[PDB]
């Protein structure tokens, strides 16, 4: 089988006061 | 020439999401039931010193009923290599038969279109749906799905509906266990190396043949990984009383002379079965 | 007592493995002894190995090598109901019938298999034979079996051997096990070597027989069954022929001319008359060998396919290679020292007029006391 | 591990005198055996790169 990522989630918080 | 009696196949059911739905049994193909609409509201708050009353507004009985389908093949050989064989085909060849069945079944149960076979809850999109927000980064506003959603999800089920499992491919398990804080922290089971607690528990039932939102493991989601949203993550429902399976008579193999022309010895199968959704109001989806 | 340490594991080092559960039997050996039952000489002495087992008579009784004082007949209550198990085994199959299927599987493949439900006292409730090229076993670690399979995907019955289970505090056992009796090889392996059936060295001669059955079934149809052929010459009128042939064909038995000569006017016909032998269509002289041979191997006196031959049948073949194998297996692991099941030698009809002259005679002998005149004809006291 | 690769042994070690080559003062001993392995169905398997 083809070499196949193992993309995981990255660091996740916030969703409403993306900074400026 | 020193054949073994070894057999590896290396092929995998799902898991099964037949223990989980009410079970009923019925005797001939084709049943009826009732069903309560509305009570509908009696009686107002009248006032005194008033000798009348009001007639209100009745309820509503409605009355449904539901087939069950029925569910065939045929396979056969050609009697030559069969006297001769190395193995047995029939007891392989049927062996392979409930295994076709078996998963069949709880995939048309589950995403059934219509006609001639149950309409599974995923195609009847009665149950409520609930999309999760998309998020931010570097400006873009790709799909995502954190941990917030998850407990948001599984605590805003109507606590009087009863209490409701969840249903879920495990890589969506993977990918919650497997989320970080901000420092580097682990979100569940800090400092352990695995989180696993006992699903039993914390009433969330596995699978595996689930639309699984992570394409083969590989949709994390940081730049053209994301969700792809409107994909399904996740379900939660009293199975008990919101989707039921039906049975008639178990699979049944019989020989069919006749067909068989001396050379291919042509044996069949069926079974009968079937379901369908009850009310579909316990049980809500959670989407991207 | 048990020391649990057996000289057996110079295999499970590497030779063989633990927790797989092998099979106990080939493939091919299983084909074998499925067509040696539809092949007829194979059918017919299988048969007939069965028959006879299947005719003596069984009870548990007292052993007549009783050195334990202390007898394990633990309750003489597990005796009765051990008695009453092997009079009636599992409902739908009697005693008859059971020992018939394992004489025939130990004739085919050389091991036997039961499955025995003891209550929760040593009182057997009921007792089960087992399908045996189906049934996988699973070794221990040491040097023996420990579990056995029976089904490959839904059943999965891991029965435990009667080595390894929950016995009661004299050493019955308490739940179900099974027995798995095997023929001893060379080379030990008591039960990782292969098997040993008659079935092994009658391959060739059954090909053989094989062979020529379908060359005599061949040429039974095939061959012309007519005499006279009969030519005419390549001068003589299309017509003047028909007729001449008429004349020659309308003699057989009811017909015109009938058994009357046949005159012919010139043009000499010239017959000559087939032999058509065909007598010696199936080879009985290299037929009737391999008859013999596959008898043989069997253990059965050709003379049986006069009584002194029905005698050594029964006395050389029959009981020494069916019934001391299956009863010193039910002994061993059926019931506790000093009792065990033994068959009435009487109750075959050959040997009565055997025993009755034995008996005779000894009665005539004066230098030797009751208890043993009795004893070396049976009759324990 | 179990199913996704076996390890096939035919005959172990085995030292012997190799009568023939020796003589009446010096020894010639020779040792072998014989095994192998395969894979079974390698859909059971994984492995982690960079």
């Amino acid at each position: 089988a083809a070499p196949s990522r193992l993309v995981q989630p990255g660091c996740f918080i916030c969703r409403g006061v993306a900074v400026s | 020439p020193q054949v073994l009696a070894l057999e590896v196949d290396c092929n995998i059911e799902c898991a099964s999401l037949l223990d989980l739905y009410g079970q009923i049994e019925v005797s001939r193909s084709t049943f009826t039931y009732m069903k309560i609409a509305d009570y509908g509201q009696l009686g107002e708050y009248t006032c005194d010193a008033k000798c009348d009353a009001e007639f209100g507004e009745p309820g509503n009985i409605r009355h449904l009923e539901g087939k069950t389908y029925d569910y065939r093949g045929v396979f056969c050989f050609n009697r030559k290599n069969l006297q001769e064989a190395n193995y047995d085909f029939l007891s392989f060849m049927i062996g392979a038969a409930q295994r076709s069945h078996r998963i069949n079944r709880n995939q048309a149960l589950m995403i059934g279109k219509g006609v001639n076979e149950p309409k599974g809850w995923l195609t009847e999109n009665c149950f409520p749906v609930f999309q999760t927000l998309p998020v931010d980064v570097n400006g873009t506003s790709t799909p995502a799905f954190l941990a917030q959603d998850w407990r948001r999800f599984v605590t805003s089920f109507p606590a009087e509906y009863g209490e409701a499992r969840s249903v879920m491919h495990q890589n969506v398990f993977g990918y919650l266990a497997a989320m970080v804080d901000a420092n580097g922290r682990f979100l569940f089971g800090d400092g352990d190396l695995t989180f696993t607690p006992d699903l039993v528990r914390e009433r969330i039932r596995i699978s595996n043949c689930l639309p699984d939102p992570t394409e083969g493991n590989t949709k994390g989601g940081t730049g053209q990984d994301a969700f792809a949203a409107g994909s399904f993550v996740a379900a939660q429902a009293a199975w008990k009383t919101a989707f039921y399976a039906v049975e008639k008579r178990p699979m049944f193999f019989e020989q069919y002379e006749g067909g068989s022309s001396a050379w291919c010895v042509k044996y069949q199968f069926g079974a009968e079965d079937g379901g369908f959704v009850g009310c579909c109001e316990h049980g809500r989806i959670l989407q991207i | 007592p048990a020391p649990s340490a057996n000289p057996a594991k110079i295999f499970i080092r590497r030779f063989f493995s633990a927790g797989v559960a092998k099979n106990v039997v080939s493939y091919s050996n299983v084909m074998a002894a499925q067509r040696a039952m539809e092949h007829p000489v194979a059918f017919r002495c299988l048969d007939k190995l069965g028959l006879t087992v299947q005719s003596v008579k069984w009870d548990v009784g007292k052993d007549p090598q009783n050195t334990q004082v202390g007898d394990g007949g633990m309750s003489a209550s597990q005796r009765k109901a051990l008695q009453q198990i092997l009079q009636r085994p599992n409902p739908t199959m009697s005693g008859a019938q059971l020992r018939y299927s394992a004489a025939l599987s130990w004739a085919c493949f050389g091991r036997m298999a039961f499955k025995v439900s003891v209550m929760s006292d040593g009182s057997v409730n009921a007792i089960w034979p087992l399908g045996i090229p189906f049934l996988k076993q699973k070794f221990d670690r040491y040097g023996d079996v420990e579990s056995f399979q029976y089904g490959d995907e839904a059943g999965k019955e891991t029965i435990p051997s009667f080595t390894k289970v929950e016995k009661n505090d004299k050493g019955r056992p308490i739940k179900n096990y099974a027995f798995m009796i095997v023929k001893p090889s060379i080379n030990g392996a008591m039960n990782f070597d292969v098997q040993n059936t008659p079935l092994q060295a009658i391959g060739v001669p059954v090909a053989l027989y094989d062979a020529l059955m379908a060359r005599a079934i061949d040429s039974a149809d095939g061959t012309p069954n007519s005499k006279w052929l009969v030519t005419a010459s390549r001068d003589l009128d299309d017509g003047q022929a028909k007729e001449v042939k008429e004349g020659i064909e309308e003699t057989k038995p009811g017909g015109d001319n009938g058994g009357e000569i046949i005159f012919i006017a010139g043009t000499d016909v010239k017959v000559q008359e087939m032999k058509n032998d065909l007598s010696d269509i199936h080879s009985k002289v290299p037929l009737d060998d391999q008859a013999r041979t596959i008898a043989g191997n069997f253990g059965i006196p050709i003379a049986l396919l006069y009584d002194e031959s029905r005698k050594a049948f029964f006395e050389d073949t029959i009981e020494p290679g069916y019934l001391t194998p299956l009863e010193d297996g039910f002994s061993m692991f059926l019931c506790g020292a000093g009792y065990r099941v033994i068959f009435d030698r009487d109750s075959i009809p050959a040997l009565r007029k055997s025993r009755a002259d034995i008996a005779a005679t000894y009665d005539k002998v004066t230098f030797i006391t009751e208890e043993e005149k009795r004893e070396v004809t049976g009759w324990p006291a």
